[PDB]
């Protein structure tokens, strides 16, 4: 089996920059099978090359592919702001045929720190036997970003979920939220709850926290 | 003109079947091959099945090898998938996606006609298969109160079955510095995601603000004022 690594995880491009994503595959493969994809978000992918080296149906003029053995490259003259998405390799010189786990295409802006906000667990969750106490980052750049919770000096770990939403339209900033869920038991049972976030747009690790019921 | 429409999709509890349609047109169905592609909550795409021109090659992902069945039927332009045993892990969408129209033998020689399923340039809208054992859930709406430049305030939507949900602000009015997250499933099978928006830090004591959640699925529609 062929196992296909896009490098790098997300490009980050600015319009009229030029952009060359990287396929590396585990085996040689010929260079007449293999194929991309374009995924804006949303939608269903769209071929793009196929064949190694030939555009697909209504494909721009910028778009070209190419390679041999176990490096393929995708590459774009000049991005316009239609070409953001994500874009998956495939191959087919071997059984099973296989995708990359993709590569996403970003508008690449300046540097721009989090604002990190923290929430406790309301009182109506409370009388429901639960506990959810939220962090909030807001319009950070880059998406890159290390959330780490902390009760009363104690790292946290397994019990916290992250979401983070898709590039802002108008700033083209992210914003991500961490989730730490407790039983109401447990959440009694300590008075600091802090969440530290690291980022490239802070100089030090910045820790938001409440001490419960002040 | 050419257009593939997926169908059969929808909540199975698991273990049990499930038979995908895919209704090609436009094109001539009998030269191209045809695969099945689909893609899980907010990951890459996975291969799942495929097979040539007549049918007669027919290869399966690793993970589904045994469980599912694809077949065509040339004479009406339909594909289909047979789906069974499904576990959890089957969530996805799934694309029908059209093959091509040739094929090459090892020799080099290009023979028309005959086409399989190397690479797929027509993809359906794809048909969303959700596979889990828990019941239709409404949500419970929880307060996300600022508390100390600006102030954040959102709604904790938790506890809910299945997608989708939609926040609104005040109605249609307020739009801007709203961020509403994606959903994320959760240990207990049910999804929950969060709704926050920033306004001025002043802003609070004189304006209200309400979240509009609605889940169709389940005719809950809540509203909801945040307060410190």
């Amino acid at each position: 089996e062929i196992v296909l690594t896009q490098s790098p995880a997300t490009l980050s491009v600015s319009p009229g920059e030029r952009a060359t994503l990287s396929c590396r595959a585990s085996q040689n493969v010929h260079p007449r099978y293999f194929a991309w994809y374009q995924q804006k978000r949303g939608q269903s992918p769209r071929l793009l090359i196929h064949s190694g080296s030939t555009r697909a149906a209504g494909i721009a003029d910028r778009f070209s592919g190419g390679g041999s053995g176990m490096h393929f490259t995708l590459t774009i003259t000049r991005v316009e702001p239609e070409d953001f998405a994500v874009y998956f390799c495939q191959q087919y010189g071997g059984s099973p045929y296989t995708f990359g786990q993709g590569t996403r295409v970003e508008l690449r802006r300046t540097v721009a720190a989090p604002s990190v906000f923290i929430f406790p667990p309301s009182d109506e969750q409370l009388k429901s036997g639960t506990a959810s106490v939220v962090c909030l980052l807001n319009n950070f750049y880059p998406r890159e970003a290390k959330v780490q919770w902390k009760v009363d000096n104690a790292l946290q770990s397994g019990n916290s979920q992250e979401s983070v939403t898709e590039q802002d339209s108008k700033d083209s900033t992210y914003s991500l939220s961490s989730t730490l869920t407790l039983s109401k038991a447990d959440y009694e049972k300590h008075k600091v709850y802090a969440c530290e976030v690291t980022h490239q747009g802070l100089s030090s690790p910045v820790t938001k926290s409440f001490n419960r019921g002040e | 003109e050419v257009q593939l429409v997926e169908s059969g999709g929808g909540l199975i509890r698991p273990g049990g079947s499930l038979r995908l349609s895919c209704k090609g047109s436009g094109f001539i169905f009998e030269n191209f091959g045809f695969g099945w592609v689909r893609q899980g909550p907010g990951k890459g795409l996975e291969w799942v099945s495929g097979t040539n021109w007549n049918g007669g090659d027919s290869r399966y992902g690793d993970s589904v090898k045994g469980r599912f069945t694809i077949s065509r039927d040339n004479s009406n332009n339909f594909v289909y998938l047979q789906m069974n045993s499904l576990r959890p892990e089957d969530t996805a969408i799934y694309y029908c996606a059209r093959g091509t129209d040739y094929t090459i033998d090892d020799q080099g020689i290009r023979y028309q006609g005959s086409g399989t399923f190397w690479y797929f340039d027509v993809w359906g809208r794809g048909t969303l298969v959700t596979v889990s054992s828990a019941s239709t859930k409404g949500p419970s709406v929880f307060p996300l109160a600022p508390s100390s430049g600006t102030a954040a305030l959102g709604c904790l939507v938790k506890d809910y079955f299945p997608e989708p949900v939609t926040v609104s602000w005040n109605s249609g009015a307020l739009t801007s510095g709203v961020h509403t997250f994606p959903a994320v499933l959760q240990s207990s099978g049910l999804y929950s995601l969060s709704s926050v928006v920033t306004v001025p830090s002043s802003s609070l004591g004189t304006q209200t603000y309400i979240c509009n959640v609605n889940h169709k699925p389940s005719n809950t529609k809540v509203d909801k004022k945040v307060e410190p």
